[PDB]
RNA sequence: AGGAGUGGAGCCUGCGGCUUAAUUUGACUCAACACGGGAAACCUCACCCGGCCCGGACACGGACAGGAUUGACAGAUUGAUAGCUCUUUCUCGAUUCCGUGGGUGGUGGUGCAUGGCCGUUCUUAGUUGGUGGAGCGAUUUGUCUGGUUAAUUCCGAUAACGAACGAGACUCUGGCAUGCUAACUAGUUACGCGACCGGUCGGCGUAACUUCUUAGAGGGACAAGUGGCGUUCAGCCACCCGAGAUUGAGCAAUAACAGGUCUGUGAUGCCCUUAGAUGUCCGGGGCUGCACGCGCGCUACACUGACUGGCUCAGCGUGUCCUACGCCGGCAGGCGCGGGUAACCCGUUGAACCCCAUUCGUGAUGGGGAUCGGGGAUUGCAAUUAUUCCCCAUGAACGAGGAAUUCCCAGUAAGUGCGGGUCAUAAGCUUGCGUUGAUUAAGUCCCUGCCCUUUGUACACACCGCCCG
């Protein structure tokens, strides 16, 4: 029960923390 | 000397608002979904539906003998008129506000909102349900707010079968920086001579019987039974 | 508050284990408290008191509170009206 | 509207202080080394208090102060 | 095409302004301005001038039963019979009182921190996945050249096929049933008794039942029939029969607005204040003040009328304040008995316009009523900055309204009254109801606005853009 990298992702894919977003969600993924 | 019925025909739906209000402050923690009054001439029965029932009597049965004496004392009830009974609801997944009040509960302790909101949906619609429609509201990201809105299924907007074919719940839940609105709909299944949906079907769907398949006859026969 | 105010309204709530009362400060007598002249801004302002001290939880809703004992407040008003041990709310003797 | 600081008043006004009397039970009651007693103070012939509260002996009048009594 | 108008006048009510101790405040194009149920004498009440109370839980420390504290007559004081305070000396018995802390209550601030609700885009006809096809994939098709429809409603066409929401359907309501089920808290017919000259009787009592009244069930209308038009489909026009050939409303998509509401809430985050208070109560004021502008309206400008008499018809609603009956009053209004918690009583709701006779006779006139002076009566603790109502008297503007501009298609517009909400006392407002009842239209894209397809783009915070000097 933390936070969810995919819905991080989804409301900061334009703000300034996109970069660290998607390396979050990539470290999710793979 | 006693009232004219238009005003008695409103003071039994005064009470009856005022006490679900005062059941739903009190038992929401614990699966409150409803209430119902049966005046019967010797004793008043007031039963309560919910889902945790052990919350609800507690142990020894020492907290519905408190709500059934201090129910009598604000409602001026003869003293043993009035008797509180507690049950369980058939159906947890299809009562809106069981499902605008557990998404709540997990709002309220640190689940994402994405994640809690999907598994109040997937719960929805394992239950049997047509369609789900939940919504949250208020201060999710900053100091600005805005609407997250998840849906699943049919869902009806307009008309009459509204009335009857979806159940509606709005619901508060306090943090430490605002308020967020849930909004909880579902909509319901048919149900033909059933306990969950209504039993009418939805007044644009005709049912056509398929016809038995017979063999016309080539030549002519008379049975004389 | 007088003291045999303060008697009347804390051993008519151990009878019972709740107590209920109405939002209104200007109400000259408490409907359960007749004949003993104990205003309604005494009951309230009482319960204030035997909640901050954990003893009592609330609960308000349209104009009205309604009060429940907890287990630490049958064994504080046991104390303080010197009652037998043999005595004990109404809700805890059912069942 | 907007706020305002007007707190100009003639001065403060001084709520009454109560004076502390050491033992006012001696002067009601007069006590010689033989024993007997003698009331200093007169008694209000009532009922709520009777039969041990003295009236006030002011420089014009008797007055109870739980009856609120005045003889003149 | 027209009808009634508004914009001109008098006044009633809201907005600015200007005053003021205060004249509390939110909302400013459609999407503010008879809106905040907002018709405020007191309360409401926030605003102004003053004056009491704590209703400051709880924890710790101090003092204190050789008393912590509590209240009080009289003189003064005070607006006050506020022990509020000064003088004065009796009660009250740990409930209080003092410091520190951290709690509470705010119609205090932020609607640009929020929830909910509402308004708007939009009452328009729009909106979107899945699988397949095209592609550099940003995307695209479906979701369309065309007829049709109130309608992305259908027909058709067709690299798309199947669906979904919205539209429609649905609910309430109006019009029909001498067919059904029923009626002393609805009646009708008949027969008696009675009054009066076979007739009238809402005079009185019985039996026939449900036409009338009430309300339940089920029927009944579907472009169904005929004649035309239409790629003979989808549909459109006329007509017969028929109660009816479109009755009126409720609900209502995806996506949005820094739209309104913190002054509806024990909805709520921060900030402010909290004991000479921004809490709360009491007294008196203001919200209404008035040179001037801006919007809803109500009355008129008369003879298609006003006055005075007479005759004669509703529907929707309320009622433990709605009221019959009798007596005194010109009246507004007063006294005694009665009914009604209501198809039982007001009440068979004897409404107003309408209708029939009289007087008036084109005139600032008997039209029209503003304004003001005397009296009288009610509601309330209080009517003086007239609460409302009545009676004599007073008798202004106004002779149909510039530029502009609003609403409206048939029981409709306009006229005319009645009921509800507000309400101790109260409607020129709103929300419903009946009554009388039309002229003109059944078309268009000219003005206003919205939607669509093709086209151009150096725009993308999107023409209130970008950009050269
Ligand atoms: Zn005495």
């Amino acid at each position: 029960l933390g936070t969810d990298p995919y819905e991080d992702f989804q409301e900061n894919w334009n703000t300034k923390h996109s970069s660290g977003v998607t390396r979050e969600l990539m470290r999710e993924l793979n | 000397v006693q009232i004219s019925k238009k005003r008695k025909f409103v003071a039994d739906g005064i009470f009856k608002a005022e006490l679900n209000e005062f059941l739903t402050r009190e038992l929401a923690e614990d699966g409150y979904s409803g209430v119902e009054v049966r005046v019967t001439p010797t004793r008043t029965e007031i039963i309560i539906l919910a889902t945790r029932t052990q919350n609800v009597l507690g142990e020894k049965g020492r907290r519905i003998r408190e709500l059934t004496a201090v129910v009598q004392k604000r409602f001026g009830f003869p003293e043993g008129s009035v008797e509180l009974y507690a049950e369980k609801v058939a159906t947890r997944g299809l009562c809106a506000i069981a499902q605008a009040e557990s998404l709540r509960y997990k709002l309220l302790g640190g689940l994402a909102v994405r994640r809690a909101c999907y598994g109040v949906l997937r719960f929805i619609m394992e239950s049997g349900a047509k369609g789900c429609e939940v919504v949250v509201s208020g201060k999710l990201r900053g100091q600005r707010a805005k609407s997250m809105k998840f849906v699943d299924g049919l869902m009806i907007h307009s008309g009459d079968p509204v009335n009857y074919y979806v159940d509606t719940a709005v619901r508060h839940v306090l943090l430490r920086q605002g308020v967020l609105g849930i909004k909880v709909k579902i909509m319901l299944p048919w149900d033909p001579t059933g306990k969950i949906g209504p039993k009418k079907p939805l007044p644009d769907h005709v049912s056509i019987v398929e016809p038995k398949d017979e063999i016309l006859p080539t030549t002519p026969i008379s049975e004389q039974k | 508050m007088p003291k045999k105010n303060r008697i009347a309204i804390y051993e008519l709530l151990f009878k019972e284990g709740v107590m209920v009362a109405k939002k209104d400060v200007h109400m000259p007598k408490h409907p359960e408290l007749a004949d003993k002249n104990v205003p309604n801004l005494h009951v309230m302002k009482a319960m204030q008191s035997l909640k901050s001290r954990g003893y009592v939880k609330e609960q308000f809703a349209w104009r009205h509170f309604y009060w429940y004992l907890t287990n630490e407040g049958i064994q504080y008003l046991r104390d303080y009206l010197h009652l037998p041990p043999e005595i004990v709310p109404a809700t805890l003797r059912r069942s | 509207k907007k706020r305002k600081k007007k707190s100009c008043t003639t001065p403060k006004k001084n709520k009454h202080k109560r004076k502390k009397v050491k033992l006012a039970v001696l002067k009601y009651y007069k006590v010689d080394e033989n024993g007997k007693i003698s009331r200093l103070r007169r008694e209000c012939p009532s009922d709520e208090c009777g039969a041990g509260v003295f009236m006030a002996s002011h420089f014009d009048r008797h007055y109870c102060g739980k009856c609120c009594l005045t003889y003149c």
